[PDB]
């Protein structure tokens, strides 16, 4: 919302302006990584005790 | 006489209140200093003067 003053001849009269406004939310993501390896996951399974 | 009881001098002083605003003392006396680009001209289209 805009305010006014009040002027005099011969300028222009104005009106009040109103303005309005959408924004359009943008998306990103993340990545990380992990890897295990293959004869430790018997150790956590229990194939190799 | 000459030195009259001048006519504004018999009015009421008027109620006061309280007012932020920057003074500033040059040679003898005390001056409002002020910028007129925030209180008013604004977001409004009209030049400032």
């Amino acid at each position: 919302h805009q305010p006014l003053i009040a002027r005099d001849g011969p300028h222009p009269i104005e009106q009040p302006t109103h303005n309005y406004m959408t924004k359009i939310i943008d998306r990103r993501a993340l990545n990380a990584a992990f890897s295990l390896a293959t004869e430790a996951i018997a150790l956590l399974t229990g194939e190799a005790l | 006489d000459l030195n009259r009881q001048t006519l504004d001098e018999l009015e009421s002083a008027p109620q006061t209140t309280r007012v932020r605003a920057d003074l500033v003392s040059i040679g003898e006396k005390l001056v409002f200093l002020e910028a007129l680009e925030k209180r008013i001209y604004a977001a409004t289209n009209v030049p400032y003067p």
